[PDB]
């Protein structure tokens, strides 16, 4: 998962 | 806006593009566009079948439907201190949001919801105005801590308070009027709702300070209300608390307020949780509070090491707070000529000359032989180690996960200030600059490693490099100390500081490699599996070069090598197993034996330790870290087939050998 | 059979559909697009026969000043074709186009209370490098872990 | 044909309606071939109430509009  | 009607012109223009070609700006640049919301789908945008609950004030409450929303707005402004933003959590409450946008009714005959309920919420309101600014202080950061943004709402920076503290006083002159004339089971939720008035006049109380002894006499009665509201909260049974949730609540309010981000779904925690919240932030604001008590320069040091030793990590108003009580304390000199902060460090820790530093201005003398001679030295050596002391008291308002990599960052800079140090010691490790600069960058490995621990990032079959690197730091520190302490220049005062410092690094020493006999213990007991993938040297080179790459670099301490940490537990492995009980038997007895004899001893009778050190609650929460610790190497001392496991009690820093 | 196809621009629209629902993480279609514009040979889709089963995107870009680092974005699967061996040759396959091209780390992000894609990442040599506090929106905390090649 | 007429209208301000009558006005960036109308500066403009979104998508199986001249 690509965090914000 | 849009004037001409292209809709055709454009669904028959982007249909004769290619595969996957963009007709885009030339400076557009696709990294741009990917914090874009994709407003159709949920979870980007909130806007789907809103319809604003229009909320309809002009209704009478009874005193259940008041007792339930003083209950949901102060569990909805807990929540707001301790992560999610504004919106969706306190300005869905339909009462707030009608002030942050005389009574609540436009008909003011003043029932008993504007002489009751109204005052508590104009003070929530203006709770969150003086936490928001506090929030704008720049001491924290903006999404890994609060979101702090304030939706284009006003939180009554124009409402007096004291027509707020007339209005709230007035609140409680008529409740007390009507105690008496109720029943037995009415009389105790309208008693219930007078607590929760002044549990909110008394929070008020402490986010103004406008004193010293009002705000702990405040503190004080904020723990005492607490529990006395805890039980009644039951009352709201079910039906209540759901028909005026939908009666004024909605939940979906960022629908109709500025989007900065995607709706953070955080979970709630509940009325009881968000009362013990409280009991929390007037827990640790007595703790910060005790530093205006400091009477010393290296007690305000040690301060804030202790502080983000808690194993809490208590609130972001009340870490950022922490920056705004430090300073004024009039006893060292901070935020104003703050490089007598580092002198002071070092005129305690081991002395100054008096013909360099004069203690009753503190400030260095102006024409002396030192500072005109080497001139550019002595102020380059003042301006690197001020920029590092100043630097770690803004350090200790930060959460446990950026107050460690803030460390790391700051180790290249100790390493410049200590080698321009022990260059001006040579023209008066050791003398009078560089024997602290060591022990601050000394202070920093440790404070690195033992984080590292806390934050569970050295999964299980990697703690005996860590606990052979641990007490390796722990081995240099402690044979610095007693060289300093055994000196003859060091004062007098602080020759007993540091033999009292470095009795309580060798009871936390005595601790940590009493671990590196039991991990070695259990690794080959199989209590610990140690999986088949680590056995590659391709790949355990890449687990050193991983967590001790900022300790490699370093040439000052020597760095423990990875073939030389080998070496210890290969030393260490071939003893026998009913031979290491017996020699981790001993070594947590030497361990507890000499954690006992830290926290009952004096040790505040010397001016600059941290008289408030064992508050913090580390010291005897690794002395029941090493006796239930111990009462399960009894149980495997008899049988080597014991059904032990190792637990991870979250209040703890250490695990621990605990089941059966 | 399960094969490891190196991702045509046909597989846009199923990656979309997948990762949507089960990454608890809110990406837009443009934020495919940043990582398949750009570094197209470092993606790779799984298929069962025609079927797609899954996908992995990554990017290798030069991180700071000299380290040319791997980022693996995101890797999910669909739920009735877990556990078998599938997302350890698909994202091994991603893993030797980032190697030969010399990479000298590899990152990625994952959840923390997200066991069964943390277990499996230590099983290739990753190993947990920092921790971030509350970095995705849910208040959840995430470890950057990385590997050494 | 269709990316020189696109290219014309990449910054003036754009009028896209959805489906269900939220009229969002913004300054139009960047498309796609299915319609992926990235906009900027978007304004809401819902029932009665408009938000400041920022930076919009908007998929071009939702547009019923796309009203663009200032
Ligand atoms: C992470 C996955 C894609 C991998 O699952 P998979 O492809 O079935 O795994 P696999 O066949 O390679 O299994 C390999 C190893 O995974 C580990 N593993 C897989 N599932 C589990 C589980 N439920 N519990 C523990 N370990 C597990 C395990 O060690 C296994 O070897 P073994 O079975 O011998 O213990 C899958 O769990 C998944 O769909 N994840 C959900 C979406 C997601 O979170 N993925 C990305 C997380 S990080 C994205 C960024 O990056
Ligand atoms: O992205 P930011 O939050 O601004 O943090 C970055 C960066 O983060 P990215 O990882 O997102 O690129 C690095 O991170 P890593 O690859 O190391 O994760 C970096 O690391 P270095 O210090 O090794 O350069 C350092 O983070 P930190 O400050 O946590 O050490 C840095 O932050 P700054 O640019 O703020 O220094």
């Amino acid at each position: 998962m690509l965090g914000p | 806006a849009g004037y001409v009607d292209c809709t055709k012109s454009y669904f028959e223009a982007t249909k004769s593009l290619k595969e996957e070609q963009l007709v885009c700006d030339p400076k557009f640049t696709l990294l741009d566009s990917i914090s874009a919301f994709e407003i159709m789908e949920p979870k980007m945008d909130s806007g789907i079948d809103y319809q604003p609950l229009r909320v309809d004030f002009s209704r009478d409450l009874s005193y259940l439907e008041i007792l339930a929303l003083m209950d949901l707005i102060v569990s909805a402004e807990k929540e707001w201190h301790y992560g999610s933003p504004l919106s969706e959590s306190l300005l869905c409450s339909a009462h707030v949001f009608s002030i942050c946008k005389s009574g609540f009714s436009s008909g003011s005959g003043r029932n008993t919801t504007d002489i009751v309920l109204f005052p508590f919420v104009l003070a929530v309101i203006k709770c969150c105005d003086i936490v928001h600014r506090e929030f704008l202080m720049g001491n924290l950061y903006d999404e890994e801590d609060i979101s702090s943004f304030s939706y284009h709402m006003s939180f009554l920076q124009n409402y007096p308070i004291e027509k707020l503290n007339y209005l709230l006083q007035s609140s409680i002159e008529y409740l007390a009027s009507e105690v008496i004339k109720f029943s037995a089971e009415l009389r105790q939720i309208i008693e219930g709702i007078l607590n929760r008035i002044q549990l909110r006049i008394g929070i008020l109380r402490v986010y103004e300070r406008s004193d010293i002894k009002t705000t702990i006499d405040a503190l004080h009665l904020i723990k005492n209300l607490v529990p006395e509201i805890q039980n009644t909260v039951s009352v709201v049974d079910s039906s209540i608390k759901e028909s005026i949730l939908k009666q004024y609540w909605d939940f979906r309010v960022q629908a109709q307020l500025v989007a900065t981000a995607p709706v953070r779904n955080i979970p709630p925690t509940g009325i009881e949780h968000s009362y013990q919240r409280i009991l929390y932030f007037a827990d640790d604001m007595l703790l910060i509070l005790n530093s205006h008590t400091l009477a010393s320069s290296l007690a305000v040091y040690q301060f804030c090491l202790d502080f983000t030793r808690l194993n809490r990590t208590p609130e972001p108003y009340v870490r950022s707070s922490l920056q705004a009580l430090i300073t004024a304390n009039n006893a060292v000199n901070l935020r104003d000529q703050p490089t007598s902060y580092m002198l002071e460090c070092i005129r305690e820790f081991s002395g100054l000359p008096s013909n360099f530093y004069n203690p009753n201005t503190r400030t260095v003398i102006e024409k002396n032989s030192i500072s005109s001679a080497y001139g550019p030295l002595v102020e380059s050596l003042i301006a690197h180690s001020t920029n590092i002391m100043v630097d770690l008291v803004r350090i200790c308002s930060h959460n446990p996960c950026r107050f460690r990599r803030n460390l790391i960052n700051l180790l290249p800079e100790i390493t410049v200030a200590h080698f321009e140090a022990e260059a001006l010691d040579l023209k008066f490790s050791n003398g009078p600059f560089s024997s602290f600069i060591y022990h601050v960058k000394l202070n920093a490995i440790e404070h690195i490693l033992l984080s590292s621990f806390e934050q569970k990032l050295h999964q299980p079959y990697q703690w005996p490099h860590f606990f052979a690197v641990l007490d390796h730091v722990f081995s240099i520190h402690q044979t610095h100390l007693e060289l300093h302490g055994k000196d003859r220049n060091t004062p007098p005062m602080a020759k007993t500081f540091v033999t009292y410092l470095h009795r309580i690094l060798n009871a936390i020493k005595e601790t940590y490699s009493g671990y590196l006999l039991l991990t070695v213990l259990c690794m080959r007991l199989n209590i610990i599996k140690t999986p088949s993938f680590t056995l590659d040297e391709k790949i355990q080179e890449s687990y050193y070069m991983a967590h001790y790459r900022p300790l490699i670099n370093l040439r000052q301490p020597k760095p423990l090598l990875r073939s030389e940490a080998d070496c210890i537990i290969k030393n260490l492995q071939n003893f026998s197993t009913d031979d290491l009980i017996i020699k981790s038997n001993e070594k947590f007895t030497a361990a507890k034996n000499s954690l006992i004899n830290v926290i009952k001893s004096g040790f505040e009778q010397n001016e600059f330790i941290n008289p408030y050190f064992l508050q913090t609650n580390y010291l005897k929460n690794l002395l029941c870290c090493c006796i239930t610790n111990l009462v399960s190497l009894a149980i495997l001392s008899k049988d080597h087939s014991a059904n032990l496991k190792i637990v991870e009690i979250p209040g703890n820093p250490l695990p621990s050998l605990s089941r059966t | 059979m399960v094969t490891i196809v190196p991702y045509s621009h046909q597989y846009l629209k199923d990656i979309c559909q997948l990762i949507q629902k089960d990454l608890s993480e809110p990406y837009s279609k443009y934020v495919y697009r940043y990582f398949v514009h750009q570094w197209p040979e470092f993606s790779f889709v799984a298929l069962d026969n025609d079927r797609f089963i899954g996908a992995v995107i990554c990017k290798q870009d030069v991180h700071r000043g000299t380290t040319l680092r791997g980022y693996i974005a995101m890797l999910a699967i669909v739920k009735e074709y877990r556990g078998q061996g599938i997302a350890t040759k698909l994202t091994q396959a991603s893993l030797d186009v980032m190697k030969n091209r010399g990479a000298q780390e590899i990152v990625l992000e994952t959840e923390v209370d997200n066991e069964a894609a943390m277990s499996f990442y230590e099983r290739l040599g990753f190993c947990r490098y920092k921790r971030l506090y509350r970095y995705y929106l849910n208040g959840t905390d995430a470890f950057r872990y990385i590997l050494y090649p | 044909m269709g990316e020189i007429l696109l290219t014309s209208w990449l910054n003036r301000s754009v009028h896209i309606e959805i489906f269900d009558e939220r009229k969002f006005i913004g300054k139009f960036l960047c498309t796609d071939r299915e319609g992926a109308a990235i906009l900027s500066n978007t304004t809401e403009y819902n029932k009665g109430f408009s938000r400041a979104l920022g930076l919009v998508v908007i998929p071009g199986k939702h547009i019923k509009s796309f009203s663009v001249r200032a």
